């Protein structure tokens, strides 16, 4: 389930029903290298860095 | 001191603002839209349900016809047959051959499932929408009231007095036309009452449970028995309430956007998380503590000591406080890149004491303000590893340049080297 | 055959289509919209009425002071007072002279006249409209069927299924927000519950009559009673319903657009004359009379006689009837120029039979289709004289060329004698 920024809710049978913040994992931009920790970055905007890069 | 704030629709988590009132101290809010439940205009158009047959019983004249009239029944199917010699306990009893008469006729008529086990059709209009908001308010610490959204209604349930919305995010999740059945809401397009296709869904159309006239297009055509055999042949649509039962479309509480949920109770869509909501309060003046008896924080410093990147009140920041009373400060960071949970802190003569929070941007550079003294609790954040739990307290995410400054900067370098460039052209030609 | 028909919304007049399956005989119409109820969706959102300030007798202690607190009555307006010396049938009876105390407390409720004599707010969005429309059909000559306006629904009642609508005048012509009194219906901007300023419309504000609680925003302002007697001054506004009846706004059936009258029953607007509603039926084919049985008619000849240019059926028109067999014959004129009386004609052996009918335009060139044969009754009409009753049955009026013709020709023929001068400079020139 690609879960978005805000949330999803999840139904397991009539089992109530979940729900889960996911926010970043991928590390937002710490920065001691020159760009290979950028990936941060797209990771967390793999829409708008294609185009903004 | 009449407090307005636009306000983020979101149900789950307060929304600590800040009375900055002039003249007396500052309070801190807690406005936690604990509930969104919408309950729009709707129409009770009319119940649907699976028919029942229920044939009444067929006349058999023995020698010669009965004709049959068009009783007022719903769907009042009737269809004379001849040519019979009906085995009923006796071998056949009419004595006759071909003169051996059978009037079949059957009726649709609600199932005693329909009063219970229906669903149920609505024209659905806007309404209005409503809240248990708690506020934990100030030092009153608490008033789970229920509001409406409507931008001129208060309800004075605790002290405060406070006036909501209209909230800019119109989106009914109900769409105009809209079958409901137990639980499961169905934003269907129901063909109407009085007309649905035998089958279809609707097959029967009762305005209500009691209500005796419908609207049953089943399709229903008597067959005539065979053999010469006392029986009833109706042939027959199983109902459109048969199916959709198990060919049916998801429920609007599995396929909704912007984040509803749904009851069969006043068909409320409970917790719809979308826009924001200008939200102004009346506080009671009582409750206001005068400036000149809070402690006077400034000369402090603000610091972050483990920054958390996330949702979770992760972030956290020391402050070396510097009073002169001690006692309470409510804090607050008017910027709303900062959400912190503690809303009051307490003050010993010119101590520290850390508080928690959560942000988006990596660093924070957001304004906290202790009680009147604004602070930079400037830093830098870490990203978490554990993302699989309910929703978020940051709810903050926006614009978050260390190859952007100097870059483009320096892009502009290359095309701010070009007037300078030419028209210096224009100096060696003179 | 489903005779589809875009109809004008209009109540009190018949619209004798025709309908031509081609193989039978053609049968004449004679819809008549008798009524356009129209019973929008709404909600009651408050009822209001005018307060009664039901004083509770007022506490007296006669030595020391007594605390009032703020009981949940609706508006529950409580205030000590001090310094009294109140005579009540023995002079005074409280020793003290200013430790006697009085504690005035009042609340506003609903009269027993908001029960009954109470106006009554609404949200009105937009519901269905409907019709008792009578069709004294073809040979049928009778059905006077309650219907609806949405394209699918039919009404089976009688022998004929139809299909109405949906109108294209969507005007509702109550607005969004209504308020209501015993039959005067307002189009109000009614401010809402739980807010009404005083002395404004809505001063109490009461969900229903039987909601105990309600918004009672009437200013009531206890004042002391004077010179040490018992009594309650309350000082109100006397009810924003009490004004409201006297300084209110016209009612809707009496300001309203495009020709509606209102109720206090379903909270329809009846008979809004606007657009068209595009109807179709489904005639059963057994009423329908085969084409060979209707004696043929043409080698006809039509003519008025005395036409009158007007609303009344008016207008009359000989026809030099040439039949085949002798019997009835339908009659309509496809073109809306004429409407007409007679559904039917009977017919002899070719003989002649004058109908009624009336038009809009002096020269009335409009074909009459007398059971499958066309003719032009074309001639010249006459203007009335006495133009002061009900409603008409020509509602046909259109564009109706004595000075235009030659007049335009000759307007035009001096700018085509233009490039018939020029072009021909063209041919001097070469
Ligand atoms: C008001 O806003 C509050 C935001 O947190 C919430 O109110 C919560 O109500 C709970 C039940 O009344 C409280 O739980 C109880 O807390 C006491 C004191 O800590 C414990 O002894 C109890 O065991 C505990 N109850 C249970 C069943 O565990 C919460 O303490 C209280 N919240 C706070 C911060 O005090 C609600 O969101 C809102 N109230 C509403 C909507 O009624
Ligand atoms: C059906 O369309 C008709 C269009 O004119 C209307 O129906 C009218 O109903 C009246 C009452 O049922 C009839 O009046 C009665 O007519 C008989 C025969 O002429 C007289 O003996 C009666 O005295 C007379 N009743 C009274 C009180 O005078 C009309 O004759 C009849 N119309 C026609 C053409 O026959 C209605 O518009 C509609 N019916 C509805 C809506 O119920």
């Amino acid at each position: 389930f690609t879960v978005t920024g805000e949330g999803l809710e999840y139904t397991w049978g009539n089992h109530p029903p979940k729900r889960v913040w996911a926010q970043e994992s991928g590390e937002g931009n710490p920065h001691g290298w020159p760009h290979e920790v950028v990936v941060y970055y797209y990771n967390r905007y793999p829409l708008t860095t294609i185009i903004g890069l | 001191y009449e407090h307005t704030a636009v306000m983020p629709n979101k149900v789950g988590i307060p929304y600590k603002a800040l009375v900055e009132r002039p003249g007396y101290a500052p309070v801190h809010l807690q406005i936690q839209l604990v509930n969104t439940r919408i309950i729009p205009s709707t129409n009770l158009e009319y119940i649907t349900c699976k028919y029942k047959t229920k044939v009444p019983s067929p006349v058999v004249k023995c020698c010669g016809a009965t004709q049959c009239t068009s009783k007022p029944h719903p769907d009042y199917q009737c269809q004379v047959f001849t040519g019979v010699y009906p085995f009923m306990w006796g071998g056949a009893y009419c004595f006759c051959d071909t003169e051996n008469t059978q009037m079949s006729e059957a009726y649709v008529e609600r199932s005693e499932e329909c009063s219970i086990d229906h669903a149920k059709a609505y024209k659905v209009h806007t309404g209005t929408v409503q809240a248990m908001v708690n506020i934990t308010y100030g030092s009153v610490s608490w008033r789970s009231a229920d509001v409406y959204v409507n931008g001129e209604t208060p309800a004075k349930i605790g002290d405060a007095k406070l006036i909501i919305g209209p909230l800019s995010s119109a989106w009914s999740p109900f769409d105009n036309k809209v079958v409901v059945y137990g639980h499961e809401v169905y934003n269907y397009d129901f063909p109407e009452y009085g007309t649905g296709k035998a089958g279809s869904f609707g097959d029967l159309q009762s305005r209500t449970s009691t209500s005796n006239d419908l609207y049953a297009n089943t399709n229903l055509k008597l067959q005539r028995p065979q053999a010469g055999i006392v029986h009833t042949p109706f042939t027959q649509a199983p109902s459109g309430f048969e199916r959709w039962k198990r060919d049916k479309g998801a429920p609007l509480n599995d396929v909704a956007p912007f984040g509803c949920s749904i009851a069969l109770e006043p068909l409320r869509a409970e917790n719809c998380a979308v826009g924001s909501i200008p939200i102004s309060i009346d506080i009671p003046d009582a409750a206001f503590t005068r400036i000149s008896e809070t402690p006077t924080v400034s000369d402090l410093e603000c610091k972050i000591t483990e920054c958390t990147y996330a949702s979770d009140f992760g972030g956290i920041a020391t402050v070396a406080y510097k009073s002169s009373k001690a006692g309470n400060c409510p804090i607050h960071s008017p910027s709303g890149v900062a959400v912190i949970k503690e809303n009051d802190v307490t003050l010993a003569e010119s101590g520290s004491f850390t508080f928690h929070f959560s942000t988006a941007n990596i660093h924070p550079a957001f304004k906290l303000q202790v009680c009147t003294s604004a602070v930079t609790c400037k830093g830098d954040c870490k990203p978490p590893k554990d993302h699989i739990v309910d929703y978020p307290a940051q709810h903050t995410e926006s614009f978050t340049w260390s190859w952007l400054k100097v870059l483009v900067g320096g892009t502009s370098a290359f095309i701010v080297l070009g007037l300078i460039a030419t028209a210096v052209v224009a100096l060696v030609l003179f």
